[PDB]
């Protein structure tokens, strides 16, 4: 069954994905705007 | 404004004196209130 | 007899010590800060009992 | 071959590139946290351990006159007056165990004054 | 190909005031959280429910006595995730139960990984050999052995070191009383590496500073150096003669000298880490059996080795009830080991 | 035997010092 | 010339002599396993699997033979106590003989591959230079590992064609080798479910077969090939060392905490079973069950198996040893002969008192006796002059139930104090200290030694991964940095992107 | 130099001080009030000086179970009357 | 909880003041990089 | 069949003195524990 | 003293085997040109 | 001629902002009485 | 170099040194599998650790 701690594991997993997701989303956007001149 | 108006030696003196005030307050606290043994 | 209480401590290899436990043992508490050269002892055997070598070293 | 054969005793030219090392170490932290002057870098290497060991020697030398470490035994007290232990009090428990056991036959009176 | 990956690679490796890199994605959040968590906990968080100790500025402790303390022994080796089954997502309970200790220890571990990846990353971009990253393996080995392996060998995180000045002092003293850690030859090698490393640091810096060439006219000799100059700034030949005549031997190879300076402290820290791995299992160098057999049978036999065990026995009996509260040790006065009078 | 072993090892090290000092590789300037 | 720490680099571009060195290493390791088993067999005492099991005797490889189904000697004995068994060829001796013969065969193969190093197979067909296609070698070797993994779980562990593995009850009383069915549900990931071990090898093996076919048929992407230097064999060394210390840490932990693959009848109890009084609780439950069913106190304790009681003794706790206390545990407290029985202490008022047990942390520990509420009622004083809890003052007696002292009661203080000093160690045993000249000082078990060695090695191999990974990624500057390194690339502001000359 | 305005430039400009003569005192005062209102105690679960012990009790409220540790602490907190 | 707005009001009154003095310069910095 | 990968090995005198010193000191350190 | 008797040969081989290794390497370096 | 909001700006303020807040909290603690 | 019967049979298995797939190839598929494997290790670690507790999974010797 879905124990309270299995629920906690899912909440932990989705939290990390969100944190990593927003981090790379911000980084990719910023890198697309402030490009190096070659 | 004009990035260089206030002389740096004044800046350093005022910042220095503020450090002294805040660290003195901490040593005062060692002799009064919590953690004073009294 | 480091602490001056007639309780001698063994420091040397021949008297049961290894490299880790061995020592030259400090001079006796009965001597305090008195100067204890060989010639202030009545014998070498006295000097050794009282930790004379520590001072010399 | 060992890279040590790339230096010859007494050669006039330096054997490494201090601009490269500064360029690396400057980026590891930030540029102004790194030495570019070999003379002041090596002075720092001398001064830090020497000054520190001077203070250690002065510690033993001043505790020789029984000016001891900070004592915070029972410094924290609650509203009623109960002792609230800190890590300093745990250190004190260990010190007591050393105190009462050391030179177990040498003291006749309750205080170890030297 | 100039896809999003290469564009991002460009931005991460810009030459800015603080270099970032790919390694910075791991390094900066984990280093920042580890530090912030230590500052947060030493300022605001108690150790009452895990240790019976006050441990924060808010409670009246000072810089020497604040700590972030280990969790209670009943937590075992629990990761103590905030959303885990112990705290159940409650931030306040999580603090009271010791959650900040795993938080700091784990983010710290990954921060150190991030720092070493940064040394590799910057070295590859600048074009230097990665010996600085290799030397940093020793602090990582110490952190990992002392803060992770050691408690994992023991009953719980409780017995890991707590993150505080006086808390660490208690750890040193615990290791003398229970492990006889001064007797351990792996610690002895670590001491030699640390003290010999300090020795090398002082003596190399003093030698360079006192064999300088006069490359300028000022009494302050620092000004007479240019980073791009080709010549050595001090005389290896004179340095070599002085030390040969003072001490018998001297360095003659400057590359060997500086490798040796890498080698000595690094190797010593690695040796001490191996000893602590042993102590994780109570695999101590506690006794010399031959000394004990003689001393048991001969009450006149006494060495500094037997003297120190009496000290360890005092430490154990006098600190254990307070230091291990979950054990509920009640030692009546009459059982406490004590010498005469004291 | 332990005592003999300890003193033997110590004596070798002292002999090592002698050779390391007086029969070292001579440093040569080039 | 080559410095001494580099002599083995002559094999980097010589695949035939690399195989010879690998063959010779494999012969040495196989030889060690054969000679270790022979030495163990010449010293092992099979006569008492109850109080003198293999883990009391310093046996290291014997448990690993027993774990996978080798339990008997050609001489007719078995580790579970049976006599008159015929183990077939695959006795402990037959296993050791096969490793010795394998070692000699591999030695001869090594000589052949050393001499005939210049085989056309090791040359690139286009360029004629020595060359190994490591991407495809991985797939081949991964495919073989998959097959072996799968066949081990599917046939050997299941008993479909093979012996199975060592399984036991939760208290390590009735261990034996048994066929094990795989567990396919979530409990298969329980480290204490042996069916999980069977399912892992069936399912990881199949994945390895699939993955192996993939790395055989699909070339590496250019971007990974460049990034990882897949033309450089030292990149395989670096990643292989990384996998190897990962695995060493895992086997060290599962040996310390216990699992289905580290049974206590082969390696001894864990430290945590003493921390939590795991065995003492089962002992007391069985004694309570007996008393509940009308048995007397002497019948309740006489029914406890000696083997169960022996686990409830700190001398079998692996956390009680010392780094330089060498040899079998029998060299310390002696060879266990009999359970003396359960000591029960009482005071002059007839209250039962309980000795406080020694925690594993403590080399020595005071003798303290409490009532059932934890109130101190007697002890052995240090300072006598203000003692109030002395055995003499409190009238402490000891009575034994079960074991060789069953039914006896002692009342003289010095004998009662002697038994109470033993009681801090848990259940009390009679030991033969003479046969081995035991010194009375505790030693750790094979569980301790295994854990120590593999944790230390795992940590050292971490340094190996760092070193060889550094050498792989920085090969171009191994002998120094470029003499013509311009200041512009290392000073700030010249290039927009660090290291990139196209951003000036 | 890597493009950013020099620090000596910034901290000697009137505008820097116009902004930071507000923002620095304001953060300081926010930290003060976090303690002075008692909020810091309740965020972090730190005892006040009158909350380490019940009036007569001398035992530590030590957590002794792993999965009921949260209830143990809440129970210990009720027992303060 | 009144204490949360008493502790955050000095923080948010500081972040508001630094915007009135930096907005004519920040608009100029973001438009320049676009 | 002359294998072309062979290289001479060296150990200079200074390295001999350093190696002997390490070995002898390590033995002086560990011998007490070997005897126990 | 009741020391472990294996300590003697353990210490002796600990010194001798690695010292011999270095002596072999050094002497064949000298004998080279 | 110079940008205001950079990575160095962010790094400086993630450390400096909480440091001033914590200093105010610790200053307040010096007047707490048991 | 020396040909042998067994060498001739194994020749095709050591003939593609240096052969690569253009660009990124299957790297994204590899990333997905690595991410799955991380979640897998995380699960078995947390089960062993008693941070993840499942019905009918009793991490104890009492599971025989
Ligand atoms: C190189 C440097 C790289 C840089 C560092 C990288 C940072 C990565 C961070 C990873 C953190 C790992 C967390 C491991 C926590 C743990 O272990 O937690 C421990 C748990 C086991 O739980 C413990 O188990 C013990 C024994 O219990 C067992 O026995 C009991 C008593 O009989 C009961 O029967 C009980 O039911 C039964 O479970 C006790 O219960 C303890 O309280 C409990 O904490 O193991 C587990 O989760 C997993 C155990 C198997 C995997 C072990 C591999 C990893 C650890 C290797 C270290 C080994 C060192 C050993 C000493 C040397
Ligand atoms: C950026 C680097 C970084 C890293 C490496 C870590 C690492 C860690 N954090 Mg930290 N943390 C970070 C940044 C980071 N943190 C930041 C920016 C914050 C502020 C928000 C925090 C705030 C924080 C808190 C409050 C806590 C941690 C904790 C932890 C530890 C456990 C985390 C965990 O289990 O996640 C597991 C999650 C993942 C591994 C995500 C991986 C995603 C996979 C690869 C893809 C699949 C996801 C999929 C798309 C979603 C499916 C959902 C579905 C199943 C329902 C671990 C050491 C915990 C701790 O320290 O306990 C003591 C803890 O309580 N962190
Ligand atoms: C489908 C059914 C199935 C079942 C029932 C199992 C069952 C099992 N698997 Mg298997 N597995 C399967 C399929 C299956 N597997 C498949 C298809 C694959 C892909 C090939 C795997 C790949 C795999 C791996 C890689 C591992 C397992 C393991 C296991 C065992 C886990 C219990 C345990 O003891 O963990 C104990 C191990 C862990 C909980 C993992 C810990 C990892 C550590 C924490 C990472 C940290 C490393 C770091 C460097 C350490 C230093 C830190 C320290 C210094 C502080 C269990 C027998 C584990 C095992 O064999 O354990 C003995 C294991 O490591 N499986
Ligand atoms: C995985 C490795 C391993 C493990 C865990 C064991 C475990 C065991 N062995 Mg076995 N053994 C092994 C490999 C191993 N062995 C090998 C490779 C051999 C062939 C030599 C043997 C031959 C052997 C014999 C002949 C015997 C054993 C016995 C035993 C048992 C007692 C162990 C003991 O007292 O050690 C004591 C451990 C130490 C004293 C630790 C040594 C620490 C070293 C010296 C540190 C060196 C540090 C180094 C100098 C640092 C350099 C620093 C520099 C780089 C700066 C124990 C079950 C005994 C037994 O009871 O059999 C029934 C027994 O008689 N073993
Ligand atoms: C799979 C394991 C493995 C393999 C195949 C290699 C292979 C290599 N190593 Mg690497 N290395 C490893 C693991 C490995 N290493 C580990 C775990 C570490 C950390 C300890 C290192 C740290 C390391 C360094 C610092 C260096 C190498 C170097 C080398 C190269 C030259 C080696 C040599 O000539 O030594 C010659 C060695 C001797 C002549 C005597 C060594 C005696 C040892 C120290 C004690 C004896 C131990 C005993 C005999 C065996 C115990 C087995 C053990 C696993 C239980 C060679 C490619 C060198 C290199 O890169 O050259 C360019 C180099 O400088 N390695
Ligand atoms: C206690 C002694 C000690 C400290 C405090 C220390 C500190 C440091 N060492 C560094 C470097 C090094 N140390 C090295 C060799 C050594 N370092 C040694 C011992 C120390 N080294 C020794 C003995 C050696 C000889 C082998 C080398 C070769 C380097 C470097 O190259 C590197 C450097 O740059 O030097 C200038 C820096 C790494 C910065 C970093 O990781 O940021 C990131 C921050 C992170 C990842 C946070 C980690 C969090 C930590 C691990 C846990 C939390 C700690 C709390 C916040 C504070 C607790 C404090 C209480 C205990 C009182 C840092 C200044
Ligand atoms: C080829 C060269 C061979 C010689 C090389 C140099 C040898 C030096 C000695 C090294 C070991 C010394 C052992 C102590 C002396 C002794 O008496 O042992 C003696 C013990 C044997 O123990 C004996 O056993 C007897 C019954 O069989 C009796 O009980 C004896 O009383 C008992 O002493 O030797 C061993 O069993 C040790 C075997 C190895 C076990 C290794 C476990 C740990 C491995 C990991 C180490 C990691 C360290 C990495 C650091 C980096
Ligand atoms: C001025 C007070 C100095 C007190 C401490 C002494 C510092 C220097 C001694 C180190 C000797 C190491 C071996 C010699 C190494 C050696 O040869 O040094 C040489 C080095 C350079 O020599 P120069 O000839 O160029 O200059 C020295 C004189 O000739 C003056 O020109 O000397 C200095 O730089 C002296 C600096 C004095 C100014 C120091 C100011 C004090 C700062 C203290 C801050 C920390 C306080 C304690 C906090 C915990
Ligand atoms: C934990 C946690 C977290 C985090 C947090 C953070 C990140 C924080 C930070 C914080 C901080 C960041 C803080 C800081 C502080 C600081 C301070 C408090 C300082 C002080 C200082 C001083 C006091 C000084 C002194 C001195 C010195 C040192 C030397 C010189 C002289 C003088 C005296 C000046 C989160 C939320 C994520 C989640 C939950 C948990
Ligand atoms: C030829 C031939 C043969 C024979 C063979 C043989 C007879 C073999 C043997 C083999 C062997 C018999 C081997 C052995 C080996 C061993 C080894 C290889 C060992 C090693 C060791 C080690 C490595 C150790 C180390 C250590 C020490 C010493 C101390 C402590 C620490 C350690 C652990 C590290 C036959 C008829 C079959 C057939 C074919 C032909
Ligand atoms: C993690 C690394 C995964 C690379 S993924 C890779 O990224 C490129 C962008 O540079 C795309 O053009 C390409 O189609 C995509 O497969
Ligand atoms: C000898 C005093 C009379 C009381 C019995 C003492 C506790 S029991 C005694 O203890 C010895 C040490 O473990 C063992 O060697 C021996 O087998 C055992 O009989
Ligand atoms: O002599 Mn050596 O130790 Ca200086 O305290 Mn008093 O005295 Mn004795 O007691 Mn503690
Ligand atoms: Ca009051
Ligand atoms: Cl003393
Ligand atoms: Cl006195
Ligand atoms: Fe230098
Ligand atoms: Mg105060």
């Amino acid at each position: 069954t879905i124990t309270p701690s299995l629920k906690g594991f899912f909440i932990g997993l989705l939290s990390g994905a969100v944190v990593l997701g927003l981090t790379f989303a911000v980084l990719i956007a910023i890198s697309q705007i402030d490009k190096v001149q070659r | 404004s004009e990035g260089g108006r206030i002389p740096l030696w004044i800046v350093a003196t005022v910042a220095g004196m503020g450090v002294i005030v805040i660290v003195g307050l901490f040593f005062y606290g060692a002799y009064a209130g919590l953690g004073s043994s009294l | 007899d480091i602490d001056g209480i007639r309780e001698p401590v063994s420091g040397s290899l021949l008297y049961g010590n290894n490299i880790i436990t061995g020592a030259v043992v400090p001079s006796s508490n009965a001597i305090g800060l008195h100067f204890y050269p060989i010639w202030e002892a009545a014998s070498l055997d006295e000097w050794l009992y009282n930790g004379g070598p520590y001072q010399l070293i | 071959e060992s890279a040590n054969y790339g230096y010859k005793f007494g050669q006039e030219e330096e054997t490494y590139n201090i601009v490269a090392a500064h360029g690396y170490f400057g980026r590891l932290i930030f540029q102004y946290a790194s030495f570019n002057n070999s003379r002041s870098l090596h002075f720092f290497l001398a001064a830090w351990p020497v000054v520190g060991v001077w203070f250690a020697a002065l510690g033993i030398s001043t505790m020789a006159f029984n000016l001891n470490g900070f004592n915070f035994n029972h410094s924290v007290i609650d509203a009623k007056g109960n002792v609230i232990n800190t890590w300093a009090d745990i250190i004190n428990r260990a010190n007591l165990g050393m105190e009462v056991m050391h030179e177990r036959n040498a003291h006749n009176f309750p205080l170890d004054l030297a | 190909e100039r896809g999003w990956f290469d564009i991002l690679d460009d931005w991460l490796k810009r030459d800015r005031f603080v270099f970032v890199g790919w390694s910075g994605i791991l390094l900066f959040p984990c280093a920042y959280l580890a530090l912030g968590g230590w500052l947060t906990g030493t300022t605001f968080v108690t150790s009452w429910y895990t240790h019976g100790l006050a441990s924060s500025y808010l409670e009246g402790c000072n810089f020497l006595t604040v700590a972030v303390s280990t969790p209670a022994n009943s937590m075992g080796h629990s990761l103590l995730l905030l959303w885990g089954p112990e705290a159940q997502g409650d931030f306040t309970r999580w603090c009271q139960l010791g959650g900040l200790w795993t938080f700091i220890a784990l983010h710290g571990a990954f921060g150190l990984i991030g720092f070493m990846l940064r040394q590799f990353e910057i070295a590859r971009l600048v074009g230097v050999r990665p010996y600085n990253a290799i030397a940093f393996s020793a602090p990582i080995a110490v952190f990992v052995s002392v803060f992770l392996i050691y408690p994992l060998g023991q009953s719980s995180w409780f017995f890991a070191p707590s993150f505080g000045v006086a808390a660490i002092f208690r750890f040193l003293l615990f290791f003398q009383g229970f492990h006889n850690w001064t007797l351990n030859p792996f610690h002895m090698m670590g001491v030699a590496g640390v003290l010999g490393g300090a020795l090398l640091c002082a003596i190399h810096g003093a030698t360079v500073e006192n064999t300088l060439f006069q490359d300028g006219e000022g009494a302050s000799t620092f000004r007479a150096f240019n980073p791009t100059q080709a010549e050595e700034t001090y005389s290896m030949v004179t340095a070599n003669r002085f030390w040969s005549q003072i001490f018998g031997i001297a360095f003659s190879n400057k590359r060997w000298l500086h490798f040796f300076m890498l080698f000595v402290p690094v190797t010593g820290l690695w040796m001490s880490a191996i000893g602590v791995v042993g102590l994780a299992l109570n695999l101590r160098s506690y006794d010399f059996i031959s000394q004990e057999i003689r001393a048991a049978e001969d009450p006149e036999f006494e060495t500094f080795y037997t003297k120190n065990l009496l000290l360890n026995e005092g430490i154990r009996a006098w600190m254990a009830p307070q230091d291990q509260p979950h054990e509920n040790f009640v030692f009546p006065e009459e059982v406490l080991p004590r010498g005469n009078a004291l | 035997m332990e005592t003999i072993t300890y003193v033997f090892i110590f004596a070798c090290i002292i002999a090592l010092f002698f050779f390391a000092i007086f029969f070292r590789e001579p440093p040569r300037i080039t | 010339g080559l410095p001494w720490y580099r002599v083995h680099t002559v094999l980097i571009n010589d695949p035939g002599r690399l195989i010879a060195a690998h063959l010779m290493h494999t012969a040495l390791v196989a030889g060690w396993a054969g000679s270790m088993a022979l030495y163990e067999l010449a010293t092992f005492d099979p006569s008492d699997p109850v109080l003198n099991p293999m883990w009391r005797q310093g046996m290291f490889v014997l448990p690993f033979m027993a774990r996978l189904g080798v339990t008997g000697s050609w001489s007719g004995w078995s580790i579970t106590g049976e006599t008159g068994i015929d183990p077939g060829f695959w006795s402990f001796e037959g296993v050791a003989l096969a490793h010795i013969v394998l070692s000699g065969l591999l030695f001869l193969a090594a000589c052949w591959h050393w001499v005939y190093w210049d085989l056309e197979l090791f040359r690139d067909p286009r360029t004629g230079e020595p060359a190994l296609d490591l991407p495809k070698m991985f797939g081949i070797h991964l495919f073989l590992a998959g097959l072996l993994c799968f066949g081990f779980g599917a046939f050997h562990l299941t008993g479909l064609f093979g012996p199975g593995m060592w399984v036991s009850d939760p208290y390590g009383l009735t261990g034996s080798v048994q066929p094990v069915a795989p567990e396919w549900g979530p409990d298969g990931f329980n480290p204490y479910n042996p069916g999980g071990v069977v399912a892992h090898h069936i399912a990881a093996g199949i994945v390895g077969i699939i993955a192996g076919l993939f790395h055989i048929l699909v070339r590496p992407p250019q971007r990974l090939y460049k990034a990882l230097r897949m033309g450089n064999i030292e990149t395989v060394l670096s990643s292989s060392i990384a996998a190897v210390f990962f695995a060493a840490f895992v086997v060290a932990g599962t040996m310390w905490y216990g699992s289905a693959t580290t049974p206590i009848e082969l390696f001894g109890p864990t430290r945590y079973q003493w921390d939590s009084s795991y065995f003492q609780q089962e002992i007391n439950r069985r004694v309570q069950a007996s008393l509940a069913s009308g048995a007397t106190l002497e019948e309740a304790w006489s029914a406890i198996p000696e083997k169960l009681a022996f686990y409830d003794y700190i001398g079998n706790n692996p956390a009680k040893g010392g780094l330089f206390r060498t040899g079998p545990m029998n060299k310390g407290d002696g060879i266990a002969q009999a359970w003396k029985g359960h000591a029960v202490f009482r005071n002059k008022e007839g209250e039962e008192l309980f000795v406080r047990r020694m925690p594993a942390f403590f080399e020595s520990f005071p003798v303290i006796l409490t009532d059932k509420n934890g109130v101190v009622k007697a002890d052995i004083p240090f300072r006598r002059a203000e003692s109030k809890y002395s055995f003499e003052q409190q009238g402490v007696t000891v009575s034994f139930y079960g074991g060789e002292l069953n039914g006896q009661t002692f009342t003289d203080p010095p004998t009662v104090k002697s038994y109470a000093r033993k009681a801090i160690f848990g259940e009390i045993f009679e030991f033969d200290t003479e046969t081995l000249n035991s010194d009375g000082i505790f030693r750790t078990s094979p569980r301790g030694w295994f854990t120590f060695a593999h944790a230390v090695f795992a940590l050292l191999f971490f340094f190996g991964h760092i070193w060889h990974g550094a050498r792989t990624l920085f090969r171009d500057v191994f002998s120094g940095i470029d003499p013509e390194l311009s200041p512009e690339q290392v000073e700030w502001g010249f290039y927009q992107k660090v290291g990139d000359v196209t951003t000036r | 130099t890597t493009g950013e305005r020099p620090f000596s430039d910034i901290i000697t400009s009137v505008r820097y001080w116009v902004i930071h003569s507000i923002t620095i005192p304001a953060l300081f005062i926010a930290g003060w009030l976090f303690v002075s209102t008692g909020l810091a105690y309740d965020v972090f679960g730190t005892p006040r000086p009158d909350s380490y012990y019940a009036q007569e009790q001398r035992s530590i409220p030590l957590v002794t179970d792993r999965f009921e540790a949260k209830q143990q602490v809440e129970t210990f907190l009720e027992q303060l009357k | 909880d009144w204490r949360v707005l008493v502790v955050l009001l000095p923080v948010l009154l500081a972040a508001g003041w630094a915007v009135r003095n930096i907005l004519p310069y920040a608009v100029k910095q973001v438009q320049k990089l676009l | 069949e002359p294998n072309p990968n062979r290289q001479p090995v060296e150990l200079n005198r200074t390295s001999l003195y350093l190696g002997l010193l390490l070995i002898l000191v390590l033995a002086l350190l560990f011998s007490s524990y070997f005897f126990n | 003293m009741e020391v472990n008797q294996l300590g003697l040969i353990a210490t002796a081989l600990f010194v001798l085997v690695p010292s011999v290794f270095l002596i072999i390497l050094y002497v064949q370096t000298e004998s080279q040109q | 001629s110079y940008p205001i909001f950079t990575v160095r700006w962010v790094a400086v303020h993630t450390l400096a902002v909480p440091t001033i807040f914590f200093l105010g909290a610790i200053a307040a603690m010096q007047f707490i009485q048991r | 170099a020396r040909r042998t019967w067994l060498g001739d049979i194994l020749r095709p298995l050591n003939s593609e040194y240096g052969k690569v797939a253009p660009g990124w190839g299957t790297t994204p598929l590899m990333a997905v599998f690595m991410g799955l494997f991380l979640v897998f290790l995380l699960i078995i670690l947390e089960i062993y650790n008693s941070t993840l507790i499942l019905d009918g999974v009793n991490v104890s010797w009492k599971a025989l």
